[PDB]
DNA sequence: CCCTGTCTGGCGTCCTCTCACCCCTATGATCATGA
DNA sequence: TCATGATCATAGGCGGTAGCGTGCGCCAGACAGGG
């Protein structure tokens, strides 16, 4: 079955793979993150409650006072979104917090407080998010963009090759906390182990192991095994486990049990280890040279002298053995220090250590942190407990603790946010294990190590920084005042909190201005994974590897939509199905392929769970049950594609559209384009502009409805029902009774957004697309937006294209367009410019906006009214007067030189106290009248719905067929009816009606207050006049058009109609492209799009022929059914036998300008299907029609390719780039011309052009190019007199900026001069 | 990747093949970005080191120039003599091998007719005057530069050649990239250069030098093959002989450095004391 | 090398218009070094004719009248 | 500079000089009223560090800032590097009598001429038109001539066709790589708003027509017209200076 | 300003939250032990003037 | 004094176009209202 | 008439009784460490 707007124009759909998971709501990152941020969240985390429970309770400097936390609450905003964008306020909500003050007594902090006080306090204004997913900061709609950064936890990197120039790789182990001090363990080419804290000075690593109160005996107990030597009657025998001897060449003949096992000069084989462990050999015999370099573990003391025999971690010599042998020790514990197995890295590290106990280690750490000051044991304890071991200054998140347990092979993924002793010891153990040769290092670009922050987490962090500044103020004030006399709003002030959050949302590196000229550009700017910003890398520094697609971007981050230029691969865009995990990583759906059958359950995999399993490719053929029809199937195991068996697979992809993003899944035939041209096509499809009447794509991907409905430019119905009143302003839906609340009678009113300014100076319009009396369903479009049509997404328009060289006018990439295109007004885009004029406050008095103006006459002032402001509707030229303004000297606002327009909307804002002039009172009466009429129509329309409910209830149960309309309509309650649900319902509707009456009274009073009041404004401004010009820019030689595949081009000549190549029917082609761009720039998808567009228009022409002849609905039903079946096993399977002879005529009314065809991305329409659809129309099979010429009237040889391509106009127009300057203004500090176009400036004759004129022999051209034309002021006035008198001659002089160089060098101690 | 892309753009590409194509494409785009970033700075440093050199005289008055020979990597001759000695003033006057007969005088610009008359007589090495061996104080004379490139005649007195030179070197920096035996092909006389050779017992010619360079002199004088010959290599031929095509004339071992001798006699050990100077390591699984 | 060959000149304005300006101006400050405009880029700085094309004939005239 | 809001976001230099004068006046007052023995030392350290912030900020240990993270600009940051007087104001300058627009093809041109709009040719060539007006006697002063060419009356297009006729302009593509990147043409007036540029010539600019933008300059003086005709004309540079290959290869 | 306190056991960052803190008289990295010349041999002064500076 | 490692200074394309942003918080003084 | 409270206007450089910094990289030449 189909929805009623899907019976208007049902898009033909090729495609073979039956879908199982539809496209999710495309704005779920922004909305879900900010819903996670601001919501009443119990059990502590996440949200604002995490900040308010981690920075509170503020306890004082031992004054026994404490400011603890209760709850919070956000009130309603004073301004809704529309008034906020008009006036210019933030769209914020006040953050009320309930704080409590308690004050303890003397001698008992575990005793009773004498007095508490709990109260409401005001702090900050956090800006809310609109339903589109955007913020309104100062009247300009802004987006905060998700950041891709390093995951907190341990990270074992390897500084490969480059250091020490000898190939010896290093290994470092960066512990990355979420908030606190970093910690980098590393090696050096002497194979010592070095710690460092926050990239500061370097210490040997075991100095922190003493700082955790470990003795050296315990350290060697941890980081090494033991070797036991027993002195038993002969040559100091040894306990030997032969696994340590795997490949070691002994120094003697190892024999045991009267049997020679190992010979001198040979090594111990593995089978000799098997012999020694099979015979269970324990004690072997060593020479005196064997313990010549063995390292003792613990301290041995002589019992008689009380001295030290040998210190810990010391090699043993002959005299040390002679001392400890005669003291009474039979057991000797040493360490195993092999070449391959276990290096003595800990032992060499302890030999570099000068420290000896806990205190000296804490002193040295306190000295490397803060240099050159007296340490004290209390200060060293406090610093080292506040580096890693305090809840305040150090905090891994849950993400950090998960990565730190997972990368150390733990079990519990839950732990504390602070470190401990076992954590650092496990980091050093894993680092030594990586140095030993077992285990692997971790790459950086792997998406199991890249977390995604969003709006909620970054706003929480900035709010937390505001709170630690305010706890730095409350700790100041709390124990330095008289108690009890103050309340907790005199202490805490809202300036740092609001300053922090307002600086983050106002100007950050990630809170950026929304590129809004297209529904696609909105919905793909909100889905952006930027690597830049705070905590990430920078553009002009890094690098190589991060600008490259890793093998685990498959289905998380789009590989082909990224901006080319200085930041490729850093401004990644997130894919279609890609959600965000609980912790912040990326996850993507798959289908659990149990042992034979592809089960239709979806199952979200992260980036590290994907690697262990094995995933089938998306388009693998399966026969109606899930059984894979091949016995070799293409899969990918561990980041590496291969060919696997039938039933060793564990997952299949969901749909074939999931590698790409929503920018580059509206490209039909994407699998035929080379990836560079698909990148340029997706980026230019983002850069489109909305035309006047947007049409539709004939060749789409079916993804248009998700991008249109799941954005916020169309007016989606909330509750379905029957339309009651359509208008260009408003739309009224009457809600069906099986969707309807019992109370609040309810018929909905959609106030559309008519002609208003976007951010890119386009024209964001909404047009109603429903008829009257028409049913609508829940979840359905009512009003099309900009670049939409019937709920689809129509960016550009589809035109008749031919690929042929035509007389050179399409030489490199140019485009040649018939005048039939510009006559139909079909690229005529509508732009809106906002021109502001402020009435400031200066000396000699304030300014005047009135029209009594000097130096002007009738010809200027005829287009102004009697109070200076231009009319609404006056079509002005470039350089007239819009607002007349004179200062205590003409300073009237003028149209900037070049642009026409029609003044559509004038706003006047008045700072309160200033006299409103007559036009400001006219606008006040106008908006009073509009808001009065609008709220009165709200009351009338909802009262009409309420009375219709009363009529619907009184059909039964005491019905009065004639007596109902004899009495006035406001008394439909006291009629004959007992105590039932109906009199209860009439009482509830009377409650609703009296609520509407008193609500209408109070809301009309509040709206008169909002219109009548002034507005807070800039320091020293009287009134602001804003005027909206509405230019209509058509098309001309110089604009940029482009298709959807990377075929760019400046349109080069707008030919007449007659010159166009026509065919043997009569129709001229509209646009003549260039064929030579196809084999080099390998975008072969545009030719398949051209042929399938010609097939679509062939079906449309046959419908137009079968309908223009007034044929009955039977033949239309026949032909539309044949055009909708037409293919292989497909998904569509429609039938017109359930459309009932009236929808088929209206469906053919919508198909007569062409039949829309969906072609999904990697499961598209093959060549034979295009041929069979070109055979259904009577077009030629090869797609090529023979074409005549317009000039000569004789045939082009070798018939050419025509069809329809869907081409977009880009907003790089030519009357926004063109500029010229004879003599304008000059800069102030260096007397050179200004830069730019708005400032009337000159083009930079840069350095390489100076080199290119030195490279010729042009000497006078360069002399006037940098002395006369540019800098020397007396030289250029002499030049201007000489040019207007006909004498071409220059008096050179000196550049004045060289005198500026002399003054800047001379302002140092340097004495530069000019000799002779 | 060991499993290639068996699908072209006229047919489809499925998802993994298009993903691997994306690996290649984004690697290329990032190469072009950082490539431009280095290329512009290379042009800057070259036009700031040259910057000053102006053709300021008309004849320096020296003779010593550089020797232009066609470059020989060891295969086909890559850059011939016509494309190197095109338009540059000769250092010493070229005498054809009819010795004491002058072919060109010693200050003649070698334009295209003279280059064809060089190619006909198969002239070995036209010694020619270079900019680096000039004599003009504070500048470069006109005759040592050569033809005015981009024009036809000799260079005008004045055109700043440092700047056009530095732009001509740094301008194709956008196009650049960023990140056993001797087998003969042709036939001719055999030349050896910097060789110390001796006769083995087999009758061949063995070499006692690393600095040996083999050359193939053709029928008219020049050289079409050159080969760096290693130390102790064994030639199947000698100097001045004649070979045929496809004939490997030399063989050696790239793994072993041969310590071959000159005189024929017994071998004894001098200053070779066992245990210290030489050690006893018996090859276990072979025997020798 | 070309960056050291360009920083080691007898003319401090060329070596100042190239890389580090601090070291070049301090060395030329304590040495009392005296540029004489010597070629192309100093004359592009100071605003007069290049001694390359037509300005080469002008500079031969100017130097001949010295 | 005023920011038109009642306040002056000052330049960094006045901040630095203000800090030196504050610290110096406080040091004069502390040497006046006697320094507490081993005390007249911290203030001189502060003055030395403020002067070292003024002459070269950031060379001594951690630099200063006004707002917020960015270190502010001393004198050596005005002479050195990019954004300084050697590379931004003295070696490459902003230039009057110049303009820029988007290029296009127009193959009906001879190779020594390019299309150029009527609006750009009227705004580049203004004082030439003023001189021809008061030389032919169609405006008494300069102000009547300026208001005539602002109204664009029917006679100034004949003046403009009489001043374009034998007067070259310089076309320039924005990344000039080698010396063929600046060439000189003789303009032809075009109804439209783009620069029609001969196709063969676009082999030397490395310029396609997918949105490229080129800038035109005007040679004012007489010697510069002769240098843009004899030295830099588009018919003269047909050979590259890198080799002997022609640069007019048909593309 | 002259203040009497004791460095090590009472560490400074705890006391930082208050005034009296720009930093020690140093003439060097370490907080320099200052003389108390006024306290010891120069108690009572300011006969310079009461100029009330400027 | 003769290496050999560390440290801190230099440097990292051109041209153009668009947009926002460019103190708020605390203390003191004056005026008005209430007792 | 006096006192207290509230509102408005005018005036300066981590904010705090610490700690923030952490994702470039190469070359080069001086300063110093080890022997
Ligand atoms: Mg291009
Ligand atoms: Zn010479």
């Amino acid at each position: 079955v189909y929805s009623y707007t899907e019976k208007k124009r049902i898009r033909k759909d090729f495609g073979k793979r039956p879908q199982v998971l539809d496209v999710p709501y495309l704005l779920s990152i922004q909305l879900d993150s900010f819903q996670k941020f601001i919501e009443q969240d119990p059990e502590g985390q996440y949200g604002l409650e995490a900040a308010f429970r981690s920075v509170f309770p503020i306890q004082s400097y031992s004054g026994n006072s404490e400011l603890q936390y209760v709850s919070y609450r956000l009130g309603e905003p004073v301004f809704d979104v529309q008034e906020c964008q008009i006036r210019g306020v933030t769209y914020s909500a006040p953050l009320r917090v309930k704080l409590r003050l308690v004050i303890y007594e003397r001698e008992a902090p575990e005793g009773t407080v004498k007095d508490i006080k709990e109260q409401e306090v005001y702090m900050g204004e956090i800006p809310l998010m609109t339903d589109n997913g955007t913020f309104v900061i100062n009247g300009t709609e802004r987006v905060i963009v998700s950041q891709l950064h390093r995951s907190p936890g341990v990270f074992f990197d390897s500084d490969k090759g480059k250091t020490h120039s000898s190939g010896k790789v290093l290994y470092n182990a960066r512990i990355i906390p979420y908030r606190g001090s970093w910690l980098d363990f590393e090696f050096d080419p002497k194979d010592n182990l070095f710690v460092r804290i926050d990239r500061r000075r370097k210490l040997p690593a075991t100095i922190i192991l003493r700082a955790l109160n470990y003795t050296t005996e315990q350290i060697l107990d941890l980081f090494f095994e033991k070797v036991i030597f027993e002195i038993r009657d002969n040559k100091l025998q040894m306990e030997l486990v032969p696994e340590r001897l795997r490949g070691e060449t002994a120094s003697f003949d190892i024999e045991a049990n009267g049997k020679v096992y190992v010979e001198k000069g040979r090594r111990i084989t593995a089978r000799h280890i098997r012999q020694l462990e099979k015979d269970d050999v324990k004690l072997i015999e060593v020479p005196v040279e064997y313990i010549a370099g063995k390292v003792v573990a613990k301290d041995y003391i002589d019992e008689s002298t009380g001295e030290l025999i040998c210190a810990a971690n010391m090699e043993l010599s002959l005299d040390l053995l002679a001392k400890l042998s005669q003291s009474g020790h039979k057991r000797i514990e040493t360490l195993f220090t092999n070449d391959l197995d276990h290096g003595p890295y800990i032992s060499e590290t302890l030999r570099v250590d000068p420290t000896n106990d806990r205190l000296s280690a804490l002193v040295e750490i306190y000295r490397m942190m803060r240099p050159g000051e007296p340490p004290t044991r209390e200060a060293a304890e406090s610093l080292f407990e506040n580096l890693f071991f305090s809840e305040d200054r150090y905090d891994l998140s849950a993400v950090g603790r998960m990565k730190f347990n997972r990368s150390l092979l733990r079990e519990e993924i839950e732990g504390s946010g602070i470190l401990s002793k076992d954590d650092i010891i496990d980091v050093m153990k894993k680092l030594i294990d990586i140095r030993n040769g077992k285990g692997e290092v971790d790459d950086i670009d792997h998406l199991g190590n890249r977390r995604i922050r969003s709006v909620g987490e970054m706003a929480e962090n900035q709010f937390r920084v505001g709170l630690v500044r305010v706890e730095r103020a409350v700790k100041e004030r709390l124990s330095l005042g008289d108690l009890d006399t103050l309340m907790p709003q005199d202490m805490i002030n809202a300036k740092p909190i609001s300053a922090a959050v307002k600086e983050f949302f106002g100007s950050s590196q990630l809170s950026q201005f929304m590129d809004q000229n297209n529904p696609l550009s909105e919905i793909t700017h909100k889905r952006r994974i930027s690597a830049l910003g705070p905590g990430g890398l920078t553009r002009e520094r890094a690098g190589f590897e991060v600008r490259d697609v890793h093998p685990t971007h498959y289905g998380r981050v789009c590989p082909i939509e990224t901006p080319e230029g200085p930041n490729i691969g850093l401004i990644n865009s997130l894919s279609v199905y890609a959600q965000t995990n609980e912790y912040g990583f990326l996850e993507t759906p798959y289908r659990k392929v149990t042992d034979g059958v592809v089960t239709d359950e979806i199952h979200y995999l992260s980036a590290i769970e994907e690697g262990n399993y094995v995933i089938a490719q998306a388009n693998s053929n399966l026969d109606e049950e899930g059984h894979f029809v091949e016995d070799l199937v293409t899969c990918r195991s561990k980041g590496e594609s291969s060919l696997f068996s039938r039933d060793q697979v564990d997952y299949m992809d969901v749909s074939t559209q999931q590698v790409v993003s929503v920018g580059a899944s509206l490209i039909p035939f994407l699998e035929h384009d080379d990836a560079n041209r698909a990148l340029m096509g997706a980026n230019m499809q983002r850069q489109a502009v909305p035309t006047l009447r947007a049409d539709k794509p004939l060749v789409g991907t079916g993804m248009e409805r998700a991008v249109a409905v799941d954005s916020g430019v169309t007016a989606v119905a909330k509750r379905g029902g029957v339309v009651q009143y359509v208008d260009a302003s408003r739309i009224v839906i009457k809600v069906n009774e099986d969707e309807m609340y019992p109370g609040e009678a309810g018929i909905d009113i959609y106030n559309l957004t008519k002609y208003t300014r976007s951010n890119q100076n386009t024209c964001i319009n909404q047009m109603p697309c429903v008829s009257l009396g028409e049913p609508v369903e829940r979840g359905d479009v009512l009003a099309d937006g900009p670049s939409t049509d019937l709920g689809e997404l129509a960016l550009g328009q589809n035109m008749r294209v031919a690929f042929m060289p035509w007389n050179g006018y399409n030489f490199e990439d140019s485009i040649l367009v018939s005048e039939r295109v510009v006559q139909e007004d079909r690229f005529t885009t509508i732009h809106i410019q906002e021109l502001a004029c402020v009435s400031r406050d200066t000396k000699l008095g304030p300014e005047e906006i009135t029209a009594d103006i000097p130096n002007v006459g009738e010809a200027a002032l005829s287009k102004l009214d009697e109070s200076g402001i231009v009319y609404i509707g006056a079509e002005v030229t470039g350089g007239d007067i819009l607002v007349g303004k004179v200062t205590p000297k003409d300073s009237s606002l003028r149209v900037p030189n070049g642009v026409s327009g029609t003044v559509i909307d004038v706003q006047v804002f008045t700072r309160d106290g200033v006299e409103k002039d007559k036009r400001a009172l006219e606008i006040e009466e106008m908006q009073l009248k509009q808001a009065k009429k609008d709220l009165s129509e709200e009351l009338q329309i909802l009262e009409a719905g309420l009375f219709s409910r009363i009529r619907a209830v009184l059909v039964a149960g005491g019905v009065e067929a004639e007596k109902l309309d004899k009495l006035p309509r406001d008394r439909w309650l006291e009629l004959g009816l007992t105590d039932e649900e109906k009199q209860n319902q009439l009482e509830q509707l009377a409650e609703q009606y009296d609520e509407l009456k008193h609500e209408f009274e109070k809301k009309l009073e509040a709206k008169r207050r909002k219109i009548t009041q002034g507005d807070d404004l800039a320091p020293g401004v009287l009134k602001i006049v804003k005027v909206y010009l509405a230019v209509k820019r058509r098309i001309q030689p110089g604009d940029k058009m482009a298709g959807r595949h990377g075929n760019k081009g400046v349109i080069s000549k707008i030919n007449p109609i007659e010159d166009m190549p026509y065919d043997e029917n009569g129709t001229p082609v509209d646009i003549v492209l260039n064929p030579l761009g196809v084999p080099s720039r390998m975008n072969i998808g545009q030719i398949l799009e051209t042929h399938l567009g010609m097939a679509a228009k062939g079906i449309g022409d046959k419908i137009n022929a079968m309908l223009k002849q007034q044929q009955e609905v039977a033949k239309l039903r026949e032909f539309i059914q044949r055009a909708y079946d037409l293919g292989a096993d497909v998904r569509q399977k429609v039938d017109l036998s359930t459309f009932s002879d009236e929808e088929v005529m209206r469906l053919a009314e919508n198909l007569r300008k062409g039949m829309p065809i969906a072609t999904p991305v990697f499961d598209g329409a093959k060549e034979a299907e295009i041929k069979e659809l070109l055979k259904l129309g009577d077009l030629p099979t090869s797609g090529q029609i023979r074409l005549y010429d317009g000039r000569t009237g004789e045939q082009f040889e070798r018939p050419v390719t025509v069809g329809y391509m869907y081409m977009l106009k880009l907003n790089h127009l030519v009357d926004d780039k063109m500029h010229a300057r004879s003599t304008g203004s000059y800069s102030l500090v260096t007397q050179q011309p200004l830069g730019g176009k708005a400032q009337f400036g000159g083009q930079r004759f840069g350095e390489m052009e100076v080199w290119a004129l030195e490279a010729y022999g042009a000497a006078y051209t360069l002399q006037e190019m940098l002395t006369v034309k540019s800098d020397d002021v007396n030289g250029r006035t002499k030049m201007y007199k000489n040019i207007v008198d006909g004498n071409h001659q220059m008096e050179p002089g000196m550049p004045e900026s060289f005198n500026v160089l002399l003054k800047e060098i001379r302002s140092l101690g340097i004495n530069i001069e000019l000799e002779d | 990747i060991e499993t290639p892309i068996t699908a072209n753009f006229r047919e489809g590409l499925n998802v993994l093949q298009y993903f691997i194509s994306t690996h290649g494409a984004r690697k290329g785009l990032a190469d072009t970005a950082l490539k431009t970033a280095n290329s512009g700075y290379l042009t800057r440093r070259l036009v700031d080191v040259a910057q000053d050199l102006v053709v300021t005289e008309d004849d320096c008055g020296t003779h010593e120039g550089i020797m232009m020979t066609p470059v020989i990597e060891g295969g086909d001759v890559k850059e011939p003599l016509r494309d190197r000695v095109l338009g540059r003033v000769t250092a010493e006057d070229v005498l054809k091998p009819g010795t004491a007969d002058i072919l060109v005088p010693r200050n003649t610009l070698l334009h295209e007719q003279w280059c064809d008359l060089l190619e006909e007589n198969s002239v070995d090495a036209v010694k020619v005057r270079s900019v680096v061996s000039c004599d003009t104080d504070f500048g470069v004379c006109a005759h040592c530069y050569g033809r005015d490139l981009a024009r036809g005649h000799i260079i005008n007195k004045g055109e700043a050649i440092g700047v056009i030179a530095a732009q001509s070197i740094g301008e194709p920096g956008t196009q650049l990239t960023m990140r056993s035996s001797i087998q003969v092909k042709n036939k001719g006389s055999i030349k050896l250069s910097n060789v110390k050779s001796v006769v083995n017992s087999s009758g061949k010619l063995v070499i006692t030098s690393r600095n040996t360079e083999l050359k193939l002199i053709d029928e008219f004088g020049r050289t079409k093959e050159s080969y760096k010959v290693p130390y102790g290599a064994v030639l199947a031929k000698g100097d001045g002989e004649q070979v045929a095509g496809g004939e490997t004339v030399a063989n050696w071992d790239p793994h072993t450095m041969p310590v071959i001798t000159e005189v024929s006699g017994f071998v004894r050990f001098t200053d070779m004391i066992d245990g210290q100077t030489i050690t006893r390591q018996t090859d276990e699984l072979t025997g020798l | 090398g070309i960056t050291k060959a360009s920083l080691a000149t007898e003319s401090f304005i060329s070596a100042a218009s190239f890389q580090e300006t601090t070291r070049v101006l301090t060395e030329a400050a304590v040495a009392g070094k005296r540029d004489e405009l010597r070629g192309l880029k100093e004359n592009v700085i100071v605003g007069r004719l290049i001694p390359a094309g037509t300005g080469y004939a002008y500079h031969q005239d100017r130097m001949r009248r010295r | 500079v005023p920011l038109d809001g009642g306040r002056f976001a000052t330049s960094d230099l006045n901040d630095l000089y203000r800090r030196v004068i504050n610290r110096n006046n406080r040091l004069k007052r502390l040497l006046d009223l006697a320094a507490p023995d081993i005390i007249v030392r911290n203030e001189k350290r502060m003055l030395q560090e403020a002067v070292d912030a003024l002459l070269d900020n950031g060379r001594r240990g951690r630099a200063i800032t006004g707002s917020n993270k960015r270190p502010l600009k001393s004198l050596a940051d005005m002479i050195k590097g990019k954004q300084g007087r050697f590379r931004q104001n003295l070696l490459g300058k902003r230039v009057d009598y110049s303009g820029r627009s988007v290029i296009t093809v127009g193959p009906y041109l001879r190779l020594h001429q390019c299309g150029l709009p009527k609006k750009m040719a009227l705004e580049l060539f203004k004082p030439f038109i003023y001189g021809k007006l008061e030389l032919r006697g169609l405006a008494t002063t300069i102000k009547a001539a300026k208001k005539m060419v602002e109204r664009e009356e029917a006679v100034v297009w004949d003046i403009l066709d009489e001043v374009i006729r034998e007067h070259p302009v310089l076309l320039n593509r924005a990344p000039t790589l080698h010396r063929l990147g600046i060439q000189a043409f003789e303009p032809v007036l075009i109804e439209g708003k783009a620069i029609q540029l001969h196709p063969l010539v676009c082999a030397a600019y490395n310029a396609d027509f997918d949105g490229d933008q080129m800038a035109v300059h005007v040679p004012l003086t007489l010697e510069a017209q002769l240098e843009a005709r004899a030295l830099m004309m588009s018919t003269n540079n047909i050979l590259s200076p890198a080799n002997g290959e022609p640069i007019i290869v048909p593309s | 300003l002259f203040v009497e306190f004791d460095p090590e056991v009472i560490h400074t960052t705890t006391i930082n939250a208050t005034r009296g803190v720009s930093h020690f008289v140093r003439f060097g990295a370490s907080p320099a032990i200052v003389p108390s010349a006024v306290i010891h041999q120069l108690s009572v002064y300011k006969p310079k003037d009461i100029v009330d500076p400027a």
